[PDB]
């Protein structure tokens, strides 16, 4: 982040897609929630058709409960790629911010389905299967989920 | 006479009979099941020989040629937890859970690698 | 047991039971 | 003519556990010594 | 004597199919050429020539890169286009030439609205299928 603030100009910073993207994950990282939507907000206006990594604006929009926001990209990102796994990932975040989350475990496994080698998909079912009270399950997920992401 | 001389527990002469299987057929036809097969038996007489270097090497060789193989991916997590290679041992260990997911004794062993891990 | 319902009913629901015994995140 | 899938060596359970258990001894070898 | 090794890489064909291919060939040519053998000979400004369902009207259209017999003649020029210089309508009657308008553009248009949800209801497209 100081690499930013002083190696990069800000012209280039505030209007680099790519340098958005790793900015918002990287203060993801930092748990700062609040800094990484107003950047992620303008690389949707950058270009509202992208998926890319999606994941990482899911997983921020599960915590903030934004439930519009969340349908709206939702539902562009189908309508564009509904092969992408990014996608019905950030479906099934949706859901389990919702309520259900049986038919969010589907839709994950479907995900991961689509494309074998995405271990966040993976992650996050088995994140979410802690909150199915059922832990054999999750056990299973979260170590298939490490097993496609070594560092993770 | 490679795995009958190793089922005998005379494991020496088991391998100059699977050596000199293998430097028969290192020359010709790589692939087709026998080769692999030759590999495995080698690999598997190291790790009985104490003798481990040579072992994963030609256990690398034969997941280079076959990848989706549970056993193969146990018995690098096998070698690699002998040595003080965690990482490697913990990576193929996670391999074989995600090929296949109810193995019984590699359970244990991630428990046992995680916590060395841990403690080191 | 329930043998008998009130008014002489027939059969009966039962809507509720319960057993008693004693003894922030990253997604 | 048909020749026979050849046998294959099977990674047992006994020799794994031997050998799990032989880890557990190794790290409580210097769990003390550090102490 | 006539060549028949194109029609079939086997070097000897049956009498019966030699006639038949004979005959038929001539026939199919004789169509397209005129509105003899097949091996002593195979021959026979904007310069496109024909689009199906071109007039020269509409290629001449192209180049600038754009009450009852009126009607009879739009009648007529609309199933020109359609069916591609067809014969058979100046032998059809007049008034059958009616209902097959009709039916012409219900079906056309049936075919315009043709070539022209929420989120948790349209993943189970992609799932089921």
């Amino acid at each position: 982040i100081r690499l930013f603030e002083s190696q990069i100009p800000s012209h280039i910073k505030d209007t680099m897609p790519w340098c958005l993207v790793q900015l918002g994950k990287l203060h993801f990282e930092i748990i700062n929630y609040d800094m990484s939507l107003k950047y992620f907000n303008r690389l949707k206006d950058l270009q509202p058709a992208r998926v890319k990594d999606m994941e990482i604006f899911s997983t921020l929009l599960w915590h903030l409960h934004d439930k519009v926001k969340s349908s709206n990209l939702a539902n562009g990102l189908m309508d564009t790629m509904p092969n992408k796994p990014e996608t019905w990932c950030c479906i099934g975040n949706l859901l389990s911010l919702q309520k259900d989350h049986d038919a969010a475990i589907k839709a994950f496994e479907k995900a991961t389905q689509l494309d074998p080698n995405f271990a966040y998909a993976y992650t996050l079912q088995g994140h979410e299967h802690s909150s199915n009270d059922s832990s054999d399950s999750a056990k299973t997920c979260y170590r298939k989920a490490l097993a496609c992401d070594p560092q993770h | 006479m490679g795995v009958m001389y190793f089922k005998k527990n005379e494991f020496v002469k088991a391998k100059k009979y699977l050596k000199k299987a293998l430097e028969v057929v290192k020359d010709l036809d790589p692939s087709s099941r026998t080769t692999i097969s030759i590999q495995l038996n080698l690999g598997h007489t190291y790790r009985k020989l104490n003798e481990n270097e040579i072992a994963i090497k030609c256990f690398r060789c034969v997941l280079e040629k076959n990848d989706k193989n549970s056993e193969i991916h146990c018995s690098l997590g096998y070698l690699y937890l002998k040595t003080k290679k965690l990482q490697k041992a913990i990576d193929h260990l996670h391999k074989s859970l995600y090929l296949k997911p109810n193995n019984s004794s590699a359970t244990a062993l991630l428990k046992n690698a995680l916590e060395l891990n841990v403690t080191l | 047991l329930f043998p008998v319902n009130h008014e002489n009913g027939k059969d009966t629901h039962l809507r509720g039971i319960r057993l008693y015994v004693p003894s922030a995140i990253l997604r | 003519m048909i020749r026979r899938a050849p046998t294959t060596l099977q990674l047992s359970h006994d020799d794994v556990t031997s050998l799990i258990d032989d880890l557990n001894e190794q790290k409580l070898k210097q769990q003390l010594n550090i102490e | 004597q006539y060549d028949y090794s194109p029609f079939c890489e086997r070097n000897t064909l049956r009498e019966s199919r030699i006639d038949s291919f004979l005959k038929a060939e001539r026939a199919a040519h004789c169509l397209v050429f005129h509105k003899y053998r097949p091996d002593i000979d195979i021959m026979c400004s904007m310069l496109l020539e024909s689009v199906p369902g071109c007039n020269k009207e509409d290629l001449e259209r192209l180049s600038r890169r754009e009450r009852l017999d009126d009607i009879i003649n739009h009648e007529t020029n609309a199933l020109k286009s359609f069916w591609n210089d067809s014969g058979l309508v100046n032998s059809l009657q007049s008034h059958h030439l009616h209902e097959e308008y009709l039916l012409l553009q219900e079906e056309l248009k049936n075919v315009y609205k043709i070539k022209c949800e929420s989120l948790r209801d349209k993943c189970r497209r992609h799932y089921s299928n």
